[PDB]
């Protein structure tokens, strides 16, 4: 069968700041 | 230790990263924070051995529509979303989602996911899309949606209350590993 999930990581985080316009 | 990529695409405002983190960490996002681009990963014990999953949370927006596509290679999975409350959500599972996901990813199987399942029978919900003479999509609808897009298994499910919802990454996982 199948777990429930386990070991979340946020592996990624991509942002943009309009004011910027550049992501961060 | 085995891995799987699952990509997640749909409208604005359907629930994409409500999805992943309720799935992924139990805890339901607080606020409405539109998506630019973020991998989360996870890991599932299937069938007595670990599977690691990387999940890609994709932009809504139509702004991205350039980006969106760096998300695309090596996927082993495609989870198309659409809000069981919203028609125009619905329609675009059709007229973008399938035909975007399937020009850069011309066999991986795609899971079409019906989502806010908790809203369908919310009174103030039927009586919005009712002054509008439009009700919730129903199961039959949807999967007969699922259907025409070739989508390997339609799932429903409520990010919020969570019904539904390791269903639909169970799925994920067995359209993949088998
Ligand atoms: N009632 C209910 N509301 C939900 C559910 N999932 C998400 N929402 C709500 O819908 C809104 C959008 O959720 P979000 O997960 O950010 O959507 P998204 O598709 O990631 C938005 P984008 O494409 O811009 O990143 C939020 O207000 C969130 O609370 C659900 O299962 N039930
Ligand atoms: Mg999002």
């Amino acid at each position: 069968e199948i777990s429930l999930p386990s070991d979340f990581e946020h592996t990624i985080h991509v942002g943009f700041d309009a004011v910027t316009g550049e992501f961060t | 230790m085995q891995a799987i990529k699952c990509v997640v695409v749909g409208d604005g405002a359907v629930g994409k990263t409500c999805l992943l983190i309720s799935y992924t960490t139990n805890a339901f996002p607080g606020e409405y924070i539109p998506t630019v681009f973020d991998n989360y990963s996870a890991n599932v014990m299937v069938d007595g051995k670990p599977v690691n999953l990387g999940l890609w949370d994709t932009a809504g927006q139509e702004d991205y529509d350039r980006l969106r596509p760096l998300s695309y290679p090596q996927t082993d999975v495609f989870l198309i979303c659409f809000s069981l409350v919203s028609p125009a959500s619905f329609e675009n599972v059709r007229a973008k989602w399938y035909p975007e996901v399937r020009h850069h990813c011309p066999h991986t199987p795609i899971l079409l996911v019906g989502t806010k399942l908790d809203l369908r029978d919310d009174k103030d919900t039927i009586e919005r899309l009712r002054d509008k003479k439009l009700a919730p999509i129903t199961y039959p609808q949807g999967l007969a949606m699922a259907r025409e897009i070739g989508s390997v298994k339609y799932l429903e499910c409520s990010a919020l209350t969570q019904r539904g919802l390791k269903t639909v990454f169970d799925e994920a996982i067995r359209a993949v590993l088998g």
